[PDB]
């Protein structure tokens, strides 16, 4: 079961006040996370450097990657697989009936890209919630 | 003390530097067969990774995973560095006797992209044997919870090659391992 992509720019109206973005993800599934090209219709390429947190590290919005997205000619992409045991030694690796985080704390601009702290996540919501199982 | 040998390298695949799906052919289609996601490396960079884990439940199959067409170039003699993890058998939950801690690599030239998802015979002859690979390194994970281990790399010699091109592949017969890269390139 592959899931919509999620295009991760300011565009994108799924983030939504507050809440973010929530997702109900079920074992065995997969889903692309996209960081878009600037193309020949769009002015303003959008800095993240996105990452998995744990809620109190998503509460609120402090990190310590799953994508960085700072190249404009380029569609950049993360797709994770759902699955409660990887054998990647970095394998993502998930519960049923358990709760996970993406957020990105760089303010959309090369400058910032890094910033440890602030966002994105504070600011315009960026953020997704997988309510797995 | 101060002699050089200067030999460039020029690839021919490197996955590592893709950013989007490697969309690899893989046989039989069933639940347990290879399967493409993201993952971190010991770079810890995102790159396009294949897993397979399908240790107690494999009963006598075979999954294999080939690439894409990839022209030879000009090469004749390719080189293939693969990076991966592979699990300690007797350290997962519920693996079989199928476990393995081990896997074979083959090669398959052609002048044109002919193989489809079901041709040529997924077996040695048409396929060529290049070596059944070992873990000088197992890794050892509890699920959610913790990981150690250390990447494994071995490079592979192929040839010589003739065609306009070549596949490769990989047979699992009942590992747990991740390939988290794979590198051929020729030396000029």
């Amino acid at each position: 079961i592959v899931l919509e992509p999620i295009y991760w720019n300011s565009s994108n109206s799924k983030f939504l006040p507050g809440q973010g973005l929530v997702l109900y993800p079920q074992i065995g599934d997969k889903l692309d996370i996209i960081c878009p090209k600037v193309d020949s219709k769009t002015v303003q390429y959008e800095y993240y450097k996105v990452y998995m947190v744990d809620k109190d590290q998503a509460d609120r919005c402090t990190i310590k990657p799953l994508l960085n997205c700072a190249r404009p000619d380029q569609d950049v992409k993360f797709t994770i697989k759902f699955q409660e045991f990887s054998p990647n030694l970095w394998g993502l690796e998930f519960q049923k009936n358990k709760d996970y985080y993406i957020i990105s704390t760089s303010n959309g601009s090369l400058e910032g890209l890094d910033n440890q702290e602030g966002g994105v996540c504070q600011t315009r919501a960026m953020k997704i919630l997988m309510k797995v199982g | 003390a101060g002699h050089h040998h200067h030999h460039h390298e020029e690839t021919l695949l490197n996955t590592k530097l893709e950013t989007a799906d490697l969309k690899w052919v893989t046989f039989p289609q069933v639940d347990g067969q290879w399967e493409e996601l993201s993952g971190l490396d010991e770079e810890q960079h995102s790159v396009r990774t294949y897993e397979v884990c399908d240790v107690q439940r494999a009963p006598g199959q075979a999954h294999w995973l080939r690439t894409g067409w990839v022209p030879r170039r000009g090469a004749v003699h390719v080189y293939a560095t693969l990076r991966f993890t592979m699990l300690e058998c007797l350290s997962l939950p519920r693996a079989g006797r199928s476990c393995k801690e081990t896997f074979t690599v083959f090669y398959y030239e052609s002048d044109a992209d002919t193989a489809t998802a079901l041709t040529p015979a997924w077996m040695e002859n048409p396929y060529i044997k290049v070596d059944t690979v070992a873990a000088e390194h197992l890794t050892r994970k509890r699920p959610g919870a913790e990981a150690t281990g250390k990447v494994n790399v071995k490079t592979l010699r192929l040839g010589p090659l003739s065609k306009a091109g070549f596949y490769l592949a990989f047979q699992d017969q009942g590992a747990c391992m991740a390939l988290l890269s794979l590198h051929l390139f020729y030396k000029k």
